[PDB]
RNA sequence: AAACUUUCAACAACGGAUCUCUUGGUUCUCGCAUCGAUGAAGAACGCAGCGAAAUGCGAUACGUAAUGUGAAUUGCAGAAUUCCGUGAAUCAUCGAAUCUUUGAACGCACAUUGCGCCCCUUGGUAUUCCAGGGGGCAUGCCUGUUUGAGCGUCAUUU
RNA sequence: GUGCAGAUCUUGGUGGUAGUAGCAAAUAUUCAAAUGAGAACUUUGAAGACUGAAGUGGGGAAAGGUUCCACGUCAACAGCA
RNA sequence: GUAGCGGUUCUGACGUGCAAAUCGAUCGUCGAAUUUGGGUAUAGGGGCGAAAGACUAAUCGAACCAUCUAGUAGCUGGUUC
RNA sequence: UAUUGGCGAGAGACCGAUAGCGAACAAGUACAGUGAUGGAAAGAUGAAAAGAACUUUGAAAAGAGAGUGAAAAAGUACGUG
RNA sequence: UUGACCUCAAAUCAGGUAGGAGUACCCGCUGAACUUAAGCAUAUCAAUAAGCGGAGGAAAAGAAACCAACCGGGAUUGCCU
């Protein structure tokens, strides 16, 4: 909040690391069962709670 | 006696249950007693313990403990018994003197409610055994 | 809730009591466990014979006193007649009773024989180590039946 | 290729110890190719050899120390056995096998005897 | 007729065993039977199939025909042969899976160890 | 307006994250977890509460230590190394 | 037993235009407001829920028993009922069937099947084997996935090795005469089994 | 007469019924006794050549040591020295270690990657200040070691 | 745990309504060029206005957490595009 | 009399809304018993209340959460060839 | 003697993806709530991706040929439908 | 002045133990109401649910201050009754 302190900061950035899109090459593992990335989270969509 | 604590007073609920302020408490002070030294000092293991005097606001009891690391309790084997650990905090369950008392745990017929321990005797007269072939 | 010609019925079903329901579905499971237990126990104990000695008794009440019963130990005199002591007659398979007593005699000179007939049909092996296998007859209490 | 335990277990005290900085620096570059390369699986069976290494390093000075204290009383608790915490508490046989003499004369008088039945 | 008490019939709890069955206890059951010549030449039926290997599969589609493991896929419960592949329409070629139990051994490809085993079942050996 | 408009000053926190369930119901002010109930030496739980029991239990966590103890004992608490024979 | 209740839901009274079956509280998440606990919503609790406490074994009369496995023994004779009973046994000589006491002997599977087909047993052990179909059920896959027929009793009096011959031959069944079950001495309460009474086991029977 | 409505049919649509499946659930039974201050259960953050997750792991991080096995791993890239061998493996086992930040949680705190004290050692011209490395400091209690207090109190002196 | 039309029954799916209600507050938009398959709506030039410093300006606290910036880019989303 | 606070009347707009309380005009008050941030306190037969049974997170003549709890129902509805 | 927890097993006239545990799937997940708590949906191409080279219309998506396959009346919208 | 004893302290003193988790079963403490009574207060639900303290592979009980009243029995526990 423009003024963090390092516990929002770290949780932050460990968030941020999860808004990717699957790696495209986990989509051909055999039996790969996941298609598309179910947890991607968005910064208008849903809030993380701090 | 012991004061059902109860804000103001009030119970919530049935006449049977509002009562206050003649209440007992179904275990003795004596037993009170070892439990909060028990405590106290967790790591020995109450053995037992004697009343000694009272006013009219305390009872001064005694209790007696036996550090069951200590080795010369380890050994002597007729003490060591109390290191096994199925005898941590025996007061705290009410398996001293004072606690075999206050469970009513004795042999007979005045005890029948009471001597292979209320709650299982209990438990049990009201288990309903059906066989594979029913009777 | 009340009709027809019927009975007055007492079913006590109005505490939680399906909460204590016991369906022993394990009874035969239970049979095995014992069985086991039991020929593993005769293993274990060498060639003893799985129980001891248990005296005559005389049953109580005015119901059962007309038969006779398997008692628990010995007297203590229904030993000392039979000629062994206490401490030892423990060992050697027989139960003694401390707290029984003796005040009928044609009970009395029963058990001492019952006692003499089971020294008599046993024999001792030596603290030794000799070790003689003599395949455990399984139950004194059928060997000298009451 | 890479680096080997037995192989390692064999070096000086001082040598390991040496082999872990080339490791170390050897590591060091190769982090520095992996921001110019696509793929660099070269970087694994290296960094897994500095924990090999590491591995020697602690075994030996560690077994240094055990021995060094095995025979007496009061080793370090993490040496000593860790077995369950209340295993750690059990008796030992030998104070969990104590008899009173009184209790002992009497098992020396009339232990339980071997016997048996038939005739 | 099943007759210990640590072997189940049960339907579901083997297949979950067969399909979870860690890697190493795959390679076991990827098994294949040695050949006809290949069987009095060693006293010894099957023989858990490996790399180097040779072979002829002697069912299938691909009856016939034979040749050389490239690779036990153990993960895919198939094993692939270098000379039994499918060409695609593309002029690119997928190697094709096959299942040992409808393969035969032509030739051992031997080891140290390899032998043991032969050994170890009761085989000879030339 | 007690509904949209008073929403809209909805801009303090009553909890944040606790530092041992890392929950964000560690109370501010009040200075505990409504969760687990830090620092109280003890844990939040309660028998009426059964499936948030489920929730937290042994088991629900990596269970660093708790998974091998099994196999230990399995072996008898072997203290040692193994061998070997060949092969 | 806890199941279809692992809900906290509560009725919304009449009053909101829907019906009035309990309900998931608390938005968020579709099964939010749902039908809760009752017998006909998805997810709740079974009308009368199974229990263990049904009487799945029965008592029956010990004398009457005995009864049961008596008569059912003498249909065992009696060719009429022991052909209509499955039992392909028009090429068996007599009836009861019994052989000699050497088969209580026979420790070898492929030796006693022999001794089996040339007494009369050819035809009904084919019986068998032609006919171990798949299971129609879902049964099929419950640990019984096949179905096949019932082959002769061979009932022996003492036991050397041929209890262990046959246990391997399909559809093939044998007993010690001092038992003797009426499972089965008439499968499906359908009288008439073919048994192959071993001398030994004749003559105790009396 | 079209269109439009309607009905039946064929094909095509919407939907996902049915049937057949089942590495799941349910209940039954048997065996067995092992969490934690030797830091447990839980948590937070990290860790792969190419991962968001699940799984697993801890700055030695999809793993190190040992042992058994006897050639794989596999989505691609890869080494290539690993194939008649102390040796492949996302293998099994597991007895040795590593094990961030925490947690009963223990130097003090904590909505702070906040703030002390002691020892050792290294650099800075330093017993005192600064910086890096190592190692340490919670509470209640039991046994003992030491050091004390009290005309509570026994004796000894001149 | 055996037959459904109903239980303002559960869950899911689907109609008629209906190409209908509607997309009308906050004064307002126009001309070309460039780009692009495609331009009322983008980019630039030009015009007409607006907010009018109690701002439609220049910064911040709480709160959000990458929304900043560049490059690519339009399947979903921005209730025409 | 602005802004600030307020919310009188149109019983104006909206009344499947811009909105689960808004919009317009008109109005009360506008230097203090004024407005208001943050921090901090008070908890459910309890709190707070310049007093309306008001307020206590769209909840108030007794909060929300779970459990006892499939509470009971002489009443309503359904009850499958 | 006890045991709806733990470690390891054998089973069932059990349920068969709206059932059975809430979860057969990255399920106590996603998502909701300040919080205590609440808590879903969701399995099935084929034996094998052989997941459709190439041709043409098209800005692309796609279409029409072709092609693979036992079958496209199986085209990652995938059994039946 | 010197040495003790009793009683209390203090050490990052020498070595150790307690906490927390799990809680199906087990030993305690505390402790309802819904309900039934066709009303309700005793009663019942129930010495049950919620709350609390404490153990183990079982716990607990256990070698009689017992049962009797017999021709007497003879630690405990559980089953049938
Ligand atoms: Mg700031
Ligand atoms: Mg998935
Ligand atoms: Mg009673
Ligand atoms: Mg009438
Ligand atoms: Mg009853
Ligand atoms: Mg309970
Ligand atoms: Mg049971
Ligand atoms: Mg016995
Ligand atoms: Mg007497
Ligand atoms: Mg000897
Ligand atoms: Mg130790
Ligand atoms: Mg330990
Ligand atoms: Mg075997
Ligand atoms: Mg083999
Ligand atoms: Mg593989
Ligand atoms: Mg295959
Ligand atoms: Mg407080
Ligand atoms: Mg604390
Ligand atoms: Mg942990
Ligand atoms: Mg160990
Ligand atoms: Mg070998
Ligand atoms: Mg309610
Ligand atoms: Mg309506
Ligand atoms: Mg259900
Ligand atoms: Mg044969
Ligand atoms: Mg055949
Ligand atoms: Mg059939
Ligand atoms: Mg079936
Ligand atoms: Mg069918
Ligand atoms: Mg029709
Ligand atoms: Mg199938
Ligand atoms: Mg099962
Ligand atoms: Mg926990
Ligand atoms: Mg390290
Ligand atoms: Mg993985
Ligand atoms: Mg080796
Ligand atoms: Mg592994
Ligand atoms: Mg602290
Ligand atoms: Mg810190
Ligand atoms: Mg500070
Ligand atoms: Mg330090
Ligand atoms: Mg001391
Ligand atoms: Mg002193
Ligand atoms: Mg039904
Ligand atoms: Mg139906
Ligand atoms: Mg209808
Ligand atoms: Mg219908
Ligand atoms: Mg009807
Ligand atoms: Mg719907
Ligand atoms: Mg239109
Ligand atoms: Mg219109
Ligand atoms: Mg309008
Ligand atoms: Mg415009
Ligand atoms: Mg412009
Ligand atoms: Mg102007
Ligand atoms: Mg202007
Ligand atoms: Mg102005
Ligand atoms: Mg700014
Ligand atoms: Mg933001
Ligand atoms: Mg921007
Ligand atoms: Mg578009
Ligand atoms: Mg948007
Ligand atoms: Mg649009
Ligand atoms: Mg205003
Ligand atoms: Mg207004
Ligand atoms: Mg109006
Ligand atoms: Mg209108
Ligand atoms: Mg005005
Ligand atoms: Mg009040
Ligand atoms: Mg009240
Ligand atoms: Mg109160
Ligand atoms: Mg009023
Ligand atoms: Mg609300
Ligand atoms: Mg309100
Ligand atoms: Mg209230
Ligand atoms: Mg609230
Ligand atoms: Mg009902
Ligand atoms: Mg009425
Ligand atoms: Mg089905
Ligand atoms: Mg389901
Ligand atoms: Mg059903
Ligand atoms: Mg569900
Ligand atoms: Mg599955
Ligand atoms: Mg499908
Ligand atoms: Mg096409
Ligand atoms: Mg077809
Ligand atoms: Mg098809
Ligand atoms: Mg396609
Ligand atoms: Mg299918
Ligand atoms: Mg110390
Ligand atoms: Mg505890
Ligand atoms: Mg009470
Ligand atoms: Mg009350
Ligand atoms: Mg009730
Ligand atoms: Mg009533
Ligand atoms: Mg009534
Ligand atoms: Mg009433
Ligand atoms: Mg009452
Ligand atoms: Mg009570
Ligand atoms: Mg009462
Ligand atoms: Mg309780
Ligand atoms: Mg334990
Ligand atoms: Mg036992
Ligand atoms: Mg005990
Ligand atoms: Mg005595
Ligand atoms: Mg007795
Ligand atoms: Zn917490």
């Amino acid at each position: 909040a423009a003024q963090k302190s390092f516990r929002i900061k770290q949780k932050m950035a460990k968030a941020k690391k999860q808004n990717r899109p699957l790696p495209q090459w986990i989509r051909l593992r055999t039996n790969n069962t996941i298609r598309y990335n179910a947890k991607r989270r968005n910064w208008r969509r849903t809030k993380m709670n701090i | 006696n012991r004061k059902r604590p109860v804000p103001k007073g009030a119970t919530y609920g049935k006449p049977t249950n509002q009562g206050v302020n003649e209440l007992k408490y179904q275990r003795s002070l004596r037993a009170t007693a070892e439990e909060r030294v028990g405590r106290r000092a967790a790591n020995l293991r109450v053995l037992n313990s004697y009343w000694v005097n009272q006013d009219s606001t305390y009872k001064y009891f005694e209790v007696i403990l036996v550090d069951p690391q200590h080795k010369a309790i380890r050994r002597d084997a007729r003490y060591n018994w109390i290191c096994d650990p199925v005898h941590k905090h025996r007061e705290a369950r009410g398996l001293t003197a004072t606690g075999k008392k206050s469970r009513g745990i004795n042999k007979g017929h005045k005890f029948n409610n009471t001597k292979a321990g209320r709650r299982k005797t209990w438990k049990r007269q009201n288990t309903l055994s059906l066989w594979r072939y029913r009777k | 809730a009340i009709s027809k010609n019927l009975p007055i019925l007492k079913n006590h079903f109005r505490k939680h009591w399906q909460e204590r329901v016991k369906v022993h579905f394990d009874q035969a499971g239970k049979k095995v466990s014992r069985r086991n237990a039991r020929a593993t126990r005769a293993a274990k104990i060498a060639p003893r014979p799985l129980d001891l000695l248990r005296p005559v008794v005389r049953a109580p009440t005015v119901k059962y006193n007309r038969k006779v019963r398997a008692g628990r130990g010995f007297t203590l005199a229904e030993v000392k007649a039979a000629g062994l002591t206490a401490a030892y007659a423990r060992t050697i398979g027989i139960a003694v009773d401390h707290r029984r007593q003796n005040r009928n005699q044609e009970i009395f000179d029963a058990n001492v024989q019952r006692l003499k007939e089971y020294q008599s049909k046993i024999i001792v092996f030596p603290r030794n180590g000799k070790a003689p296998e003599a395949e455990q007859v399984l139950s004194a209490a059928a060997t000298f039946p009451i | 290729a890479g680096v080997k335990a037995y192989e390692l277990r064999t070096k000086s005290k001082e040598q390991l110890a040496s082999q872990l900085v080339d490791l170390k620096k050897e590591l060091a570059e190769l982090k520095v190719q992996k921001l110019s390369r696509p793929s660099l699986p070269k970087i694994k069976t290296v960094r897994k050899s500095i924990a090999c290494v590491l591995t020697v390093i602690n075994e030996q000075q560690r077994e240094a120390v055990r021995q060094l204290y095995k025979g007496k009383k009061y080793q370090p608790k993490d040496l000593r056995a860790k077995k369950t915490r209340a295993l750690r508490r059990a008796l030992t046989k030998f104070e969990a096998s104590q008899v009173t003499e009184k209790q002992r004369k009497k098992q020396i008088a009339f232990p339980q005897r071997k016997y048996a039945i038939k005739a | 007729a099943k007759q210990s008490l640590d072997v189940s019939s049960d339907r579901r709890k083997a297949r979950k065993a067969y399909f979870t069955a860690p890697s190493s206890q795959r390679r076991v059951l990827l098994s294949a039977p040695l050949s006809k010549e290949l069987r009095a030449q060693y006293g010894i039926k099957a023989l858990p199939i490996r790399r180097d290997d040779e072979v002829l599969v002697v069912r299938g589609s691909k009856k016939g025909q034979e040749g050389k493991i490239s690779s036990v896929y153990r993960l895919k419960f198939a094993v692939q042969v270098d000379k039994v592949t499918k060409e695609k329409v593309n002029g690119a070629s997928v190697p094709i899976n096959l299942h040992p139990s409808k393969l035969v051994i032509t030739k051992l490809h031997l080891d140290k160890d390899r032998k043991a085993l032969i050994q170890r079942k009761g085989g000879k050996l030339e | 307006g007690k509904g949209t408009p008073s929403f809209g000053k909805r801009h303090n926190k009553s909890h944040t994250l606790c530092n041992r369930c890392g929950r964000r119901s560690f109370h501010v002010q009040k200075k505990t977890c409504s969760s687990c109930g830090y620092p109280a030496a003890k844990t939040r739980s309660y028998n009426w509460g059964a499936k948030a029991k489920r929730r937290h239990t042994t088991g629900t966590g990596r269970m660093r230590y708790l998974k091998h103890v099994s196999r230990r004992f399995k072996n008898g608490f072997q203290t040692g190394s193994a061998s070997k024979a060949s092969a | 037993e806890k199941a279809g209740h692992q809900t906290s839901a509560e009725s919304w009274g009449t009053g909101r235009a829907v019906a009035r079956i309990p309900r998931v509280g608390g938005g968020g998440t579709g099964r939010s407001g749902q039908g809760a606990f009752g017998n006909m919503c998805r997810g709740g609790r079974m009308f009368a829920p199974t229990k263990t406490w049904r009487k799945w074994n029965v008592k029956v009369n010990h004398n009457e028993k005995r009864y049961a496995t008596a008569s059912a023994i003498a249909a065992t004779a009696v060719a009429s009922l022991v052909l209509a009973r499955g039992h392909r046994v028009e090429k068996i000589p007599e009836i009861p069937l019994v052989v000699s006491t050497d088969l209580e002997s026979i420790q070898k599977t492929k030796e006693a099947v022999a001794a089996l087909k040339a007494v009369g047993a050819h035809s009904d052990l084919l019986k068998v084997l032609k006919s171990k179909k798949l299971r129609a059920g879902k049964g099929k896959y419950r640990n019984r996935r096949w179905t096949q027929r019932r082959g002769p009793l061979v009932v022996y009096a003492e036991d050397n090795g041929i209890v262990k011959a046959l246990r391997n031959v399909p559809g093939v069944e044998t007993a010690n005469v001092a038992s003797l079950n009426l499972l089965q001495l008439a499968p499906g309460a359908h009288l008439g089994r073919f048994v192959i009474w071993t001398e030994a086991a004749f003559t105790k029977l009396d």
